[PDB]
């Protein structure tokens, strides 16, 4: 349950 | 008629999103005139995610290592450097197609426009607000971040937030256009937590009036309240405080209805206390809180740009 | 993660947005090529709009009656002809921001992105459903008319709608690009009702889909249903049947969240007998129904164009 | 209670 930094591709 | 989530045209943002590139990681860059700003955390690797230190990690990088592509056009990086969480990639082409433009920060309670992009390309656009906590509530997965907010004025695009990270309950933060975070929230993939969220009272005052406008009137009563009397009942169901300023704001679409706000007010406390008893109001079971004045009278006036 | 009421990037539209003037009368183009499209009650006064002849007011009139403005540039009117209940409009010159683009006539319960205009300036942009009752309910105010909805397919845009009335009830009605209305309306300025519209049952379905990938679970339940059962109970709250072809569509959602469709349906039969008890999905207290199955692939899994 | 044909202006 951590926060997630959204980069790569999709 | 008709009262809808309405986003700002995004055109003009659309001419300045580019896929930024460094190592196995990518993201979505905004090139206005001769520089792309993205977010840091682009020069990070998978392992490199809990505890990075972006100074070491900018310094152990040249201009060779990010790729910034343009649609088919690979753009040459001549310059970088670190503003705060965001990356300034000085690049030897400006944008042709650079609007005028703002870099703006947002209040809390204030919406925008957001231009949902991966690797470089719009994939869709939706309405936002800044909610108390400075979270939002966006639609991002991953690759999403670089995608920016905005606001149009007349020509001007008004640039007030990045996209940068989800948040663990599923909301998203993010930074201004100069890299600093809307609230407590650091660029780290670790356990982070936003404070406790509360309704912004004043868009949901301003959300009445647009039902009235377009002939949802059956919460209106007879009765009326006193700015304090109203606040006491805000305050227990979790509604932010109003003030005269807010009063103020409203006073517009106050006269436009011939509905004082005070009038208004006392509608809001009694649904609040009692509920809606199966009603809707212009299509929702929930009191919506993501429309400011200025979007109420935007909608309901036809402004364009 | 989130899941929000998604348009698609409207640059590709903005640039094909032009102003039609006819003597007093005017309203928004569609500007492809050497043709412009509007709805032909452009040719109207204010007094000849109750029983209007279009073939009569169309004759009546010359190309140099017809004021076209693209920005700054008036476009020269060179032919001019009517298709059902829009005017074409060839000028001498060819859009040059012209993409690949289709004119598709949607099915009821299909979704598009609407770029409301005005004088030919774009003013917003929102998600739209082509309700069971032919009508949508947008945000449209008097001189909206020529606004078009549309979907974006890799390069292609597909335009679907042009708006043209709004009917008493506040609900709007409109044309294909072709002219041809949907539903029973007339464009005239008379006493007109729609038939009374039904919930789009597949996609309450596929919003619940959204939900449970978006971590929503708390209306999913161990019963199943048939098919049969199920749609008993959608008569009974104005819901569309529900066809074998509607489980197979959402065949996708079903195996990416391993929720059999019969199964999901008995969660929503659940929702429709007892209500949501103070709870919401996706931020919602209403059962959505302006997400198609597509809609939902689509925001999850972030397709772009 | 008619239905409008909206053109002109806003």
């Amino acid at each position: 349950n951590v926060a997630t930094l959204q980069a790569e591709n999709v | 008629s008709g009262f809808r989530k309405m986003a700002f045209p995004s055109g003009k943002v659309e001419g300045c999103m580019v896929q930024v590139t460094c190592g196995t990681t990518t993201l979505n860059g905004l090139w206005l005139d001769d520089v792309v700003y993205c977010p840091r955390h682009v020069i990070c690797t998978s392992e490199d995610m809990l505890n990075p230190n972006y100074e070491d990690l900018l310094i152990r990088k040249s201009n060779h290592n990010f790729l910034v592509q343009a649609g088919n056009v690979q753009l040459r990086v001549i310059g970088h450097s670190m503003q705060n969480c965001v990356l300034k990639l000085k690049v030897d082409t400006a944008n042709p197609k650079t609007p005028k433009y703002k870099f703006v920060r947002i209040q809390p309670g204030q919406t925008f426009s957001v231009l949902a992009c991966y690797n470089g390309s719009p994939s869709g656009v939706y309405q936002c607000a800044m909610r108390p906590n400075f979270t939002i509530k966006g639609s991002f997965l991953n690759g999403s971040a670089g995608s920016v907010g905005f606001n149009i004025d007349y020509d001007c695009v008004s640039f007030c937030y990045m996209h940068h990270m989800e948040l663990p309950t599923g909301v998203h933060a993010g930074t201004d256009l100069e890299g600093n975070f809307y609230g407590p929230f650091v660029d780290r993939q670790t356990a982070q937590a936003a404070g406790t969220d509360t309704t912004i009272t004043v868009n949901v005052l301003a959300w009445l009036y647009a039902a009235v406008i377009n002939g949802d009137r059956w919460f209106l009563n007879r009765f009326t309240t006193t700015l304090n009397d109203f606040n006491l009942v805000a305050m227990k169901y979790n509604y932010e405080p109003l003030t005269q300023d807010h009063v103020d704001i409203l006073g517009p679409l106050s006269a436009q209805t011939g509905i004082a706000v005070l009038d208004m007010c006392a509608s809001l406390k009694e649904l609040l206390q009692n509920g809606m008893n199966g009603r809707t109001i212009l299509g929702s079971a929930l009191l919506e809180d993501e429309f400011t004045p200025f979007d109420v009278v935007r909608q309901c006036s036809g402004v364009t740009f």
